C-alpha cells in the first residue's frame, strides 16, 4: 500500500538530442556551420559562398567516385553495429544469362536497361506484365522517336495492363 | 589574390549568448574565441605563445560548451524526460523490505569504431537470506548448496553470471538459478535421511 | 568428507551447470577447450596483421589519379630515372646471366 | 532582436509499463590527467544538483603502470628507457534515480564527455521478487 | 512503383540542406546510424539470433542419439558443460559441434566395437 | 648523447616551432600528447587498432596537405568519430581548400567505417618559438 | 606489398590457422581425455598428423605490425622497442611518457 | 558409485528453461 512506482517514459534516439538543440538558436556574428570557421575559409560573397559550397560537394563525389571504383579496398568492416551507409556501392548485374533475372537489375541500375529488353527478346523469353512494367518505368524517368519504339514494344508484344502502361 | 579577415572578435557582442557560440565539443578554433588566452611555456625575455597557431591549446579538451550557463539551459529541457523518484523509499530500510533483490549490471564505453566489450556479460545478483521464506531446514541445506557464494557475516547471497553471451540472457539465467536453488532447499530427498 | 557431502556436491554442480559426475583433472581439459575461445579463433590473433597489400595498393592509386602525393615514392622514381639515365637500370629477365 | 518562434516540439509520453529503479548508479570515469577529470567532476556534479540526485564524488587511488625498454638500437642493455603511464579515477555515486532519470543524466553525461577518458557505469537495479518464489510450495 | 522513390526524393530535395547546428548533425548522423545509440550498451545490433539462456545452457536434447550408459556420454556430458560455458559462440556452431561429435563416432563404427564396448 | 625526437641547434638561425623545441622528456611536463583516445588507459583495450590508424592518418594527412603542413595533427577521438585539428598554411586557394576536405571527410569515413571530422586552422606562415 | 617475405608467411600461417580453427579444436577433444579407449586415440594422432603443416597456432610468430620485427615487440601495441620509443617520444600515443620517479 | 537421478525437464518446463 505504501510502496509507490512511477511510469517510464519513452523517447526516440533523437529526442533528447532535438531538445537539447532547441535551446540553442541560431548565431548572430557566426558564419554558418557547413563552411569553415577559419577566415581564411569563410565565404566573403555569396557567390563565394556558392563556389565553395560546390568545390566541397565535388570533394565528396569525388571520394564517391573513387569508394565506387575500387570496392575492395573498402570490403573489411571494424564498426560492430555494421553502418550500410559507409559500405561501398555496385553498379553491376549479379547475373548476366538469365534473362528473367538480368532485367530486374538492370532496371534499377539507361541504355543498360534497353539492352536486357534486346537480350531477353532474343531467346523468345516470355516478360509478363510486372517485368516489363519497371523497364518502361526506367524509360519514363530518364528519357522521342525511340520512345515510339519502345512504347510499341509495350502494347504489341504482351497484352499488358492498363494500370501499368498509362503509369 | 590573398585575402585575409578579421577574425570574430571584432564583432563579438559583450552579451551574446556563448551556448549560441559554442553549442557542441568544437577543436577550440581561435577565430571563434575572443578570450585572449596564452597557453605555453614562456621564453626567458618573452611570453607564453598567444592563442593563435598554437598547438597545446588544440591538443587539450575544451569545455567552453559545457559553461555553467550553457549547462543550466540544457538541464532545464531536460526535466520533461526525467519522472519523480518516490518519497517512500527515501531510506534503505524499507527499501530492503520492498525490493531485497540487487541486480548489479555493468555498462561501458570506449571510444572507437568498436562497441562490444566483453566485461558487459557479467551480471551480479545480491539477495538476502533474511527476507525469504526459508524454513531451518531448507536454509541449512541451502547454505551448503551454495556453498562460498552466501556470506555468514552478512547473511547475503550472491550469483555472478558470466556464461551467457547476451546481458539479458545472463539476467534471465540468474532469476532461473534463484528459482531452482529456492525449489531446491525445499526437496528432502532419500540421501538426506542419513 | 561423508555420503550426505558427496551427495550434496554432486546435487550442486548439476544444478549450476558444472560437471556432475567425477572426472580426472587431466580429463577436465576437454571442458576447457570448450569453456572458451581457441587461440586461432581469437581476434587479438587473427586480426593481428592489417592489410597492408590493401594500405599500398590504395595508397599507390590515389598517387596515380594525383590526390595523394607520395614523396618517397616520388624519391625512388627520380633515383631510379637517374639511374636509368646514367646506363645502369634494370635487366630484362631472361638476358642477365646468358646475354 | 531576432528569435524564432516555436522552437520546441518534443516527443515524449507515458507509457503504463511500470519504470524500472535503480539504487546505486556508480560511475568510474578513468582519465590521463587529472585537469580534466576534475572540470568534468564540476559539470557532472552540477548537473546532478540542477536534476536533483545528491551526487557524492570520491576519488580513487590512480594506478602507474611502468615498463622498461633498451635505449639504444643493437646493442646496449646497461642503459634502459622507462616509460610510465598514468591512470586517474574519479567515482561519480549516484543514489535514488529511476529507469528514465537515469536514462537522461547518462544521456547529457556520455554526449558531452571528453576525447579522453572513458567510464565505466554499474547500475544496481531493484526488483521486489520473481514469480515463481513469491509464496510457492514445489 | 519507381514513381513513390521520385516522389520521395523530390521531396527529400527540399525536406535536406546542408547543416546549420552541430547538434543537426550529430542527430542526421543518428538517425543515418555513424554515432551509437546513447545511452551506450555493449549489446546495441547484436541480438543473437533472439536466443535465450535455455538454448545455451542446456544442450541435453541433443545428446538424445548417443548411448546413455556408456563411456560416449561421459565425454559428451563435457563437451556440453564446455559448450555450455561459452559466451564466444552462437547456438547453431554448437549445434554444429555437437553434431560433428555425431557423424565421426556413427562414421568410425569398427574401432567402438574393437575396443570391447558396445557403442550405437 | 640522446637523439630521439629532438632537433639539433644549429648556428642560431634555424626556426623551431613549439613541439620540436621539446624534448621528449618534458612530454605531460611543458607539452602534451598528439592524439587522445582510450586504448592507452588502464582496464581498456584495442589499443593497436587506433595506434596503426593514427599512423595511417599522419601518412595520409602529410601526403594529402603537401607542403602547406604546419605542425602536426591533433587526432581527438570522441565516441566513435574522429576529429582531426590540422594547421596548414594558406598556400593553396579556399576553392581547393574545400575540394579537400570534402573528399577527405568521406574517403576517410568510408575506409574507417566510422565518422571523421576535419577541422583546419590557417595559419599566415609557421610560427617561430625559439630563435629564428 | 607487405613489409617483409616472413610477415607474408607468417599472415597465411595465420589465415590458414583461423580456417583450421575448428576442426583441431575437435580432434583435440579425442586426444586430451582419458574416458575414450586409447585405439581410437591413436588414430586421432594420425589425422591431426595429416593435416597441413601452417595449420597449428603454434607456427604463428607475433612480429611487428609497422617492421615485422620478430623480436622485442610489446603484444599491446603490436610494436617493436624501438617503433614503440620513435612514436612515444613525438607523442602520437596518449598517456605514454617517460618514467620518473 | 551410486548415482542418482534429477529431474531437468521437469524444472526446465517448471520454471521456464525448457
Ligand atoms: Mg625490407
Amino acid at each position: 500500500e505504501e510502496v509507490v512506482i512511477p511510469k517510464k517514459k519513452t523517447w526516440d534516439k533523437v529526442a533528447i538530442l532535438q531538445a537539447l538543440a532547441s535551446t540553442v538558436h541560431r548565431d548572430s556574428t557566426a558564419a554558418p556551420y557547413v563552411f569553415q570557421d577559419d577566415p581564411y575559409l569563410i565565404p566573403t560573397s555569396s557567390v563565394e559562398s556558392h563556389s565553395f559550397l560546390l568545390a566541397k560537394k565535388s570533394g565528396e563525389n569525388a571520394a564517391k567516385f573513387i569508394i565506387n571504383s575500387y570496392p575492395k579496398y573498402f570490403q573489411k568492416d571494424i564498426a560492430e553495429p555494421h553502418i550500410p551507409c559507409l559500405m561501398p556501392e555496385y553498379f553491376e548485374p549479379q547475373i548476366e544469362d538469365v534473362s528473367e533475372a538480368a532485367l530486374q537489375e538492370r532496371i534499377k541500375l539507361q541504355e543498360p536497361s534497353a539492352n536486357y529488353n534486346f537480350q531477353q527478346r532474343e531467346q523468345s523469353e516470355e516478360l509478363e506484365e510486372a517485368t516489363e512494367a519497371d523497364n518502361e518505368k526506367s524509360k519514363t524517368k530518364a528519357g522521342t522517336w525511340r520512345t515510339k519504339n519502345n512504347a510499341e514494344r509495350i502494347f504489341a508484344l504482351m497484352p499488358e495492363k492498363n494500370a501499368h502502361s498509362y503509369c | 589574390r590573398r585575402k585575409a579577415l578579421p577574425p570574430r572578435t571584432e564583432k563579438m557582442a559583450v552579451d551574446q549568448d556563448w551556448p549560441s557560440v559554442y553549442p557542441v565539443a568544437a577543436p577550440f578554433k581561435p577565430s571563434a574565441v575572443p578570450l585572449p588566452v596564452r597557453m605555453g611555456y614562456p621564453v626567458k625575455r618573452g611570453v607564453p605563445m598567444a592563442k593563435e597557431g598554437n598547438l597545446e591549446l588544440l591538443k587539450i579538451p575544451n569545455f567552453l560548451h559545457l559553461t555553467p550557463v550553457a549547462i543550466k539551459r540544457h538541464c532545464e529541457a531536460l526535466k520533461d524526460f526525467c519522472t519523480e523518484w518516490p518519497a517512500a523509499l527515501d531510506s534503505d530500510e524499507k527499501c530492503e523490505k520492498h525490493f531485497p533483490i540487487e541486480i548489479d549490471t555493468a555498462d561501458y564505453v570506449s571510444a572507437g569504431p568498436s562497441i562490444r566489450n566483453p566485461k558487459a556479460r557479467v551480471v551480479t545478483l545480491r539477495v538476502k537470506l533474511s527476507s525469504l521464506n526459508l524454513d531451518d531446514h531448507a536454509k541449512k541445506k541451502l547454505i551448503k548448496l551454495v556453498g562460498d557464494r552466501y556470506c555468514k557475516s552478512t547473511d547475503v547471497l550472491t550469483i555472478k553470471t558470466d556464461r551467457c553471451p547476451l546481458k539479458r540472457q545472463n539476467y534471465d539465467y540468474a532469476v532461473y538459478l534463484l528459482t531452482v536453488l529456492y525449489h531446491e532447499s525445499w526437496k528432502t530427498e532419500e540421501w538426506e535421511k542419513k | 568428507l561423508s555420503e550426505y557431502a558427496v551427495r550434496m556436491s554432486r546435487l550442486s554442480a548439476r544444478l549450476f551447470g558444472e560437471v556432475a559426475r567425477p572426472t580426472d583433472s587431466k580429463s577436465m581439459k576437454v571442458v576447457k577447450l570448450f569453456s572458451e575461445q581457441p587461440l586461432a579463433k581469437r581476434k587479438e590473433t587473427y586480426d593481428w596483421y592489417p592489410n597492408h597489400n590493401t594500405y599500398f595498393a590504395l595508397m599507390g592509386t590515389l598517387r596515380f589519379l594525383g590526390l595523394y602525393r607520395d614523396e618517397h615514392q616520388d624519391f625512388r622514381d627520380e633515383q631510379l630515372r637517374l639511374k636509368k639515365l646514367r646506363g645502369k637500370g634494370k635487366p630484362r629477365k631472361g638476358e642477365g646471366k646468358r646475354a | 532582436v531576432d528569435v524564432p518562434k516555436d522552437m520546441t516540439k518534443p516527443e515524449i509520453t507515458i507509457s503504463d509499463e511500470p519504470d524500472t529503479l535503480y539504487k546505486r548508479l556508480s560511475v568510474l570515469v578513468k582519465g590521463h590527467d587529472k585537469a580534466v577529470l576534475d572540470s568534468y567532476e564540476y559539470f557532472a556534479v552540477l548537473a546532478a544538483k540542477e536534476l536533483g540526485i545528491s551526487i557524492k564524488v570520491h576519488e580513487p587511488p590512480r594506478k602507474i603502470e611502468r615498463f622498461t625498454l633498451l635505449k639504444s638500437v643493437h646493442i646496449f642493455k646497461k642503459h634502459r628507457v622507462q616509460y610510465e603511464m598514468r591512470t586517474l579515477y574519479r567515482c561519480l555515486e549516484l543514489e535514488h534515480l529511476t529507469g528514465s532519470t537515469a536514462d537522461v543524466y547518462l544521456e547529457y553525461i556520455q554526449r558531452n564527455l571528453p576525447e579522453g577518458v572513458a567510464m565505466e557505469v554499474t547500475k544496481t537495479k531493484l526488483e521486489q521478487l520473481p514469480e515463481h518464489i513469491r509464496k510457492p510450495i514445489w | 512503383s519507381l514513381w513513390d522513390i521520385e516522389f520521395a526524393k523530390q521531396l527529400a530535395a527540399v525536406t535536406e540542406r546542408p547543416f546549420q547546428n552541430g547538434f543537426e548533425e550529430m542527430i542526421q548522423w543518428t538517425k543515418e546510424g555513424k554515432l551509437w545509440e546513447f545511452p551506450i550498451n555493449n549489446e546495441a545490433g547484436f541480438d543473437d539470433d533472439g536466443s535465450e539462456f535455455h538454448e545455451h545452457i542446456f544442450l541435453d536434447k541433443y545428446l538424445q542419439d548417443f548411448p546413455k550408459q556408456g563411456p560416449i556420454r561421459h565425454f559428451m556430458e563435457l563437451v556440453t558443460c564446455g559448450l555450455s560455458k561459452n559466451p564466444y559462440l552462437s547456438v547453431k556452431q554448437k549445434v554444429e559441434h555437437i553434431e560433428w561429435f555425431r557423424n565421426y563416432f556413427n562414421e568410425k563404427r569398427v574401432i567402438l566395437k574393437e575396443s570391447g564396448i558396445q557403442l550405437n | 648523447k640522446n637523439r630521439a625526437a629532438r632537433v639539433r641547434v644549429s648556428k642560431g638561425d634555424k626556426p623551431v616551432t613549439y613541439e620540436e623545441a621539446h624534448a621528449p622528456h618534458y612530454i605531460a611536463h611543458r607539452k602534451g600528447w598528439l592524439s587522445l583516445h582510450t586504448g592507452n588507459l588502464d582496464g581498456e583495450d584495442h589499443a593497436a587498432e587506433r595506434t596503426v590508424e593514427d599512423v595511417f592518418l599522419r601518412k595520409f594527412m602529410l601526403g594529402t596537405f603537401p607542403g602547406c603542413l604546419a605542425d602536426q595533427l591533433v587526432l581527438k577521438r570522441r565516441a566513435n568519430q574522429l576529429e582531426i585539428c590540422a594547421l596548414v598554411l594558406r598556400q593553396l586557394p579556399p576553392h581547393k581548400f574545400y575540394f579537400l576536405v570534402g573528399y577527405s571527410e568521406t574517403l576517410l569515413s568510408h575506409f574507417y567505417k566510422c565518422p571523421v571530422h576535419l577541422h583546419l586552422q590557417t595559419v599566415p606562415s609557421k610560427v617561430v618559438y625559439k630563435y629564428i | 606489398y607487405y613489409v617483409d617475405w616472413k610477415m607474408l608467411r607468417d599472415v597465411k600461417r595465420r589465415k590458414m590457422a583461423y580456417e583450421y580453427a575448428d576442426e583441431r579444436l575437435r580432434i583435440n577433444s579425442l586426444r586430451k581425455n582419458t574416458i575414450l579407449p586409447k585405439d581410437l586415440q591413436e588414430v586421432a594422432d594420425e589425422e591431426i598428423a595429416s593435416l597441413p603443416r601452417d595449420s597449428c597456432p603454434v607456427r604463428i610468430r607475433n612480429r611487428c605490425v609497422m617492421t615485422s620485427r620478430p623480436r622485442g615487440v610489446k603484444r599491446r601495441w603490436r610494436l617493436s622497442r624501438i617503433v614503440f620509443r620513435h612514436l612515444a617520444d613525438h607523442g602520437q600515443l596518449s598517456g605514454v611518457q617517460r618514467a620518473m620517479w | 558409485a551410486a548415482a542418482a537421478a534429477a529431474a531437468a525437464a521437469a524444472a526446465a518446463a517448471a520454471a521456464a528453461a525448457a
